[PDB]
């Protein structure tokens, strides 16, 4: 597994719901690449935000953002995962909790094996 | 450094055409690349992000699109609006650097120049020194010639010309030719003439004044 | 979002001189600041960036050592310490913005920037312009204009008649003289019959020397 997810650091918690999402990624590559990861942050249902990394840097890297939060209209009144060439290698989830709680201490990580 | 081979540098339609802008990475920048317009005098505008994105708010006629380091900007439906300049960017690495730019102009008929010749002014002449100007007005295409002749001996090295940007109403160009001289050299001559050259005159135009 | 830039001016060769970028409707935490450039009559250029979040900085080879880019999260603001300027340097410099920060030289694109202000590094001093006639022809459509000549710096505006004159009017791009000094013309196209009959005046303004000139251009 060439690019392995290192640790994602919620920047603003707890926040409003009306708030922006800023997350910092760490990632590492053991060698360089040809195509692109994907980064996407999802409300599971609406995408807030598709960050793109090409050329993937090779070592120990990281990067921040501020993704935009959802869409109340869209949202019933009671109610981070990346990939390599369209192929999702690792999914993180998160529970939430107006103010918004994300539970960051107990992240669900998720790995897929995909060819490279 | 990877340099951004942009091409063509300027090109010429019409209104309804479709516009192809072409971008050749001397390296691979993955999809790090943008493009963007920019109008004179204003800050340029982002039009197409990460090689083939379509930035929040640009008309759907533009697109981009890669292929290996060759990056390439569509416009679909030339409109009024879209005759300005695009630059390609890459910003996969340090430095980031631009494509040379792609003007693109609004086609229209072939115009001759209207050429007229001014004498220096008294009041200049008090100063020491002597302009002499040479106008070329709403004429297209933008290619013309202007050489100045001092009792017919041709000059060089003393001339500097300037263009107008396309008339918004007429599309056409104006350009000012500017010959400066001492007092001295200006008043050991007598005939001051400019002769224009261009697509839409079927022989050189001379204008021209007696110094007096 | 909006990105106001200031400090811009005219230094000699060897000055210094600082611009800023305020920004606002975005943190610059989560954003990379770029400053472009642009010279008279040529394309953009990139100069600097900085990652405020993890403090990295980034420079064209041509400023290295001469430039210094920095941030003030609290003021959300960027600036650019230019030091040791050359009169390559002259240009409009642009603040920029593109979403995210990179731990890397790695950027995303810049999807907003500000309106540009116009820096000059010359030996010239501050000048206001000499305005002379441009007198229609004898042999007659007619042209005449105004010569606007040895100003420093840029810019300059030309009206005619207070404004009152724009159709026909063609104000051409200045020059940059051999002796450091700027020129430029402006022109007219009017009826024959109405030169001696109509008065024209153009009308000069050069906000750097804080000059206003009026030339009355007539036949000679």
């Amino acid at each position: 597994s060439i690019v392995s997810l290192l640790g994602i650091k919620v920047l603003n918690n707890p926040a409003k719901f009306t708030d922006p999402y800023e997350f910092e990624i760490t990632f590492e590559c053991l060698e360089s690449l040809k195509h692109d990861l994907e980064w996407k942050l999802t409300y599971v249902d609406q995408e807030l935000d598709s960050i793109l990394v090409g050329p993937v840097p090779v070592g120990v890297n990281k990067f921040v953002f501020s993704a935009d939060p959802p869409s109340a209209e869209l949202i019933p009144a009671s109610e981070l995962s990346c990939s390599y060439d369209g192929r999702e290698f690792v999914r993180v989830g998160y529970y939430v909790n107006i103010v918004r709680n994300i539970l960051a201490e107990k992240p669900r990580v998720t790995r897929f094996n995909i060819v490279w | 450094d990877i340099q951004m081979t942009q091409s063509p540098s300027s090109l010429s339609a019409s209104v309804g055409d479709r516009v192809t802008i072409t971008c050749r990475a001397s390296q691979s920048v993955s999809s790090a690349v943008a493009w963007y317009q920019q109008k004179p005098g204003k800050a340029p505008k982002l039009l197409i992000y990460s090689a083939s994105s379509l930035y929040s708010g640009v008309p759907s006629r533009f697109s981009g699109s890669r292929s290996g380091t060759d990056f390439t900007l569509t416009i679909s439906s030339l409109q009024p609006e879209d005759f300005a300049t695009y630059y390609c960017q890459q910003s996969s690495d340090d430095p980031i650097t631009f494509g040379q730019g792609t003007k693109v102009e609004i086609k229209r008929t072939v115009a001759a120049p209207s050429v007229f010749i001014f004498p220096p002014s008294d009041s200049q002449l008090k100063s020491g020194t002597a302009s002499v100007v040479c106008l070329l007005n709403n004429f297209y295409p933008r290619e013309a010639k202007v050489q100045w002749k001092v009792d017919n001996a041709l000059q060089s090295g003393n001339s500097q010309e300037s263009v107008t940007e396309q008339d918004s109403k007429d599309s056409t160009y104006s350009l000012s030719s500017t010959l400066t001289l001492s007092k001295a050299d200006y008043e050991k001559h007598k005939v001051y003439a400019c002769e224009v050259t261009h697509q839409g005159l079927s022989s050189p135009v001379t204008k021209s004044f007696n110094r007096g | 979002v909006q990105l106001v830039e200031s400090g811009g001016g005219l230094v000699q060769p060897g000055g210094s001189l600082r611009l800023s970028c305020a920004a606002s409707g975005f943190n610059i935490s989560y954003s990379s600041i770029h400053w472009v450039r642009q010279a008279p009559g040529k394309g953009l250029e990139w100069v600097a960036s900085i990652s405020s979040y993890y403090g990295s900085t980034y420079y064209a080879d041509s400023v290295k050592g001469r430039f210094t880019i920095s941030a003030d999260t609290s003021k959300n603001t960027a600036y650019l310490q230019m030091n040791s300027l050359r009169a390559e340097d002259t240009a409009v410099y642009y603040c920029a913005r593109s979403r995210g920060q990179a731990s890397w030289d790695y950027w995303w694109a810049m999807d907003y920037w500000g309106q540009g202000t116009l820096v000059t590094v010359s030996s010239a001093s501050t000048k206001g312009p000499s305005v002379f006639p441009l007198a229609p022809s004898s042999k007659s459509t007619a042209a005449l204009g105004c010569l606007v000549k040895d100003y420093f710096p840029e810019p300059v505006t030309v009206s005619w008649n207070s404004g009152a004159l724009t159709s026909g009017v063609h104000t051409f791009p200045a020059v940059l003289q051999s002796s450091g000094l700027y020129s430029l013309s402006s022109v007219v196209t009017v009826p024959s019959s109405s030169l001696g009959t109509q008065t024209y005046i153009c009308n000069v303004n050069h906000k750097p020397s804080n000059t206003k000139v009026d030339k009355k251009v007539e036949p000679k």
